[PDB]
């Protein structure tokens, strides 16, 4: 499914991402915009055999198991398939571990290059939370 | 004979960090000052990649990081060699860059995009054709998204003067965009074949594009 912008803000708010490890809600929406354009089913296969999954494009080298990334770990201990649901629960819970891995939201290049140091509250503007 | 060969390989893992690099070297050129210039740059790039891996294994942990680089010969004709080098960095999500070099085998020339055309009008002409291609693609396939007319993302306006490009075996020009460059990350590395009928009269000649 493809979330509307405000619809995703409202949903990420429920899941406690507003100001989680310090990051205001706009950052998590902005991140999703530039990973997946709000598409929960987005998938991207890369040169190394890994795949990015879901609305936050979590990658199988580190964070989930898809059985086809030789030599990878599964730190969020989930099948990668769980990151492709229309319910965002599983992707939020893995994202929460990822931001705690030691680098903040910097572990997402999309955030670094399109979101960081911008006016990220704008991804919330016009919404009714 | 002009061909790419593997010349250094680094696979190594430690703490929360890994690296898996295969680096190419160019051999066979009659012009060795070019062949060494080319090969020197491939090695500085590898060296940089190892540095970033060593830096992530040093001092305080800064999160999980995977670094990967490989390479592929995409065009190998009697007249032309073109080599893709990929540089992939993975923490939360994967980030792929793809760079190319394209060599005129008969004259020992490293081609630039600029050298293919009589003047700078190619920038706007190619940029425009790409916008049209993106538009048509989006129209045909609602799973394809480019930052074109999206009101919330900075749109793609122009290629760079030295934009990544290569030349195919059938003598077509291809422009390549890294991930996140013109589109959300799920779209991957995107590329565009520029039809020759669109740019033919801007070409210096038909040695390379036809
Ligand atoms: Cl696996
Ligand atoms: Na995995
Ligand atoms: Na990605
Ligand atoms: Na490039």
């Amino acid at each position: 499914k493809v979330f509307g912008r405000c619809e995703l803000a409202a949903a990420m708010k429920r899941h406690g991402l507003d100001n989680y490890r310090g990051y205001s809600l706009g950052n998590w929406v902005c991140a999703a915009k530039f990973e997946s354009n709000f598409n929960t089913q987005a998938t991207n296969r890369n040169t190394d055999g890994s795949t990015d999954y879901g609305i936050l494009q979590i990658n199988s080298r580190w964070w989930c198991n898809d059985g086809r990334t030789p030599g990878s770990r599964n730190l969020c201990n989930i099948p990668c398939s769980a990151l492709l649901s229309s319910d965002i629960t599983a992707s939020v819970n893995c994202a929460k571990k990822i931001v705690s891995d030691g680098n903040g939201m910097n572990a997402w290049v999309a955030w670094r290059n399109r979101c960081k140091g911008t006016d990220v509250q704008a991804w919330i503007r016009g919404c009714r939370l | 004979i002009v061909k790419a060969i593997t010349f250094i390989e680094i696979k190594e893992e430690k703490d929360q960090s890994s690296i898996d690099v295969k680096t190419p070297a160019l051999s066979g050129l009659s012009n060795k000052e070019l062949e060494n210039s080319i090969n020197e740059k491939y090695l500085k790039e590898s060296q940089q990649l190892y540095k970033e891996f060593i830096q992530s294994t040093s001092k305080n942990k800064k999160g999980h990081l995977s670094i990967y680089s490989d390479y592929e010969t995409v065009t190998d004709t009697p007249d032309l060699l073109s080599i893709r080098r990929n540089i992939e960095t993975t923490q939360a999500s994967s980030y792929t860059q793809s760079r190319y070099i394209t060599i005129d085998k008969k004259n020992d020339i490293l081609l630039t995009l600029k050298s293919l055309f009589k003047d700078e009008r190619y920038i706007k002409v190619i940029s425009q054709n790409i916008k049209e291609q993106m538009k048509q693609q989006m129209k045909e396939d609602p799973n394809k998204i480019y930052w074109l007319t999206d009101e919330d993302a900075e749109p793609f306006k122009t290629i760079l003067p030295d934009q990544t490009f290569y030349i195919t075996e059938d003598h077509k020009l291809v422009i390549s965009f890294d991930e996140y460059e013109v589109a959300p990350g799920y779209m991957g590395v995107t590329e565009f074949t520029i039809p020759t009928g669109v740019i033919s009269n801007l070409l210096v000649g038909e040695r390379y594009i036809r």
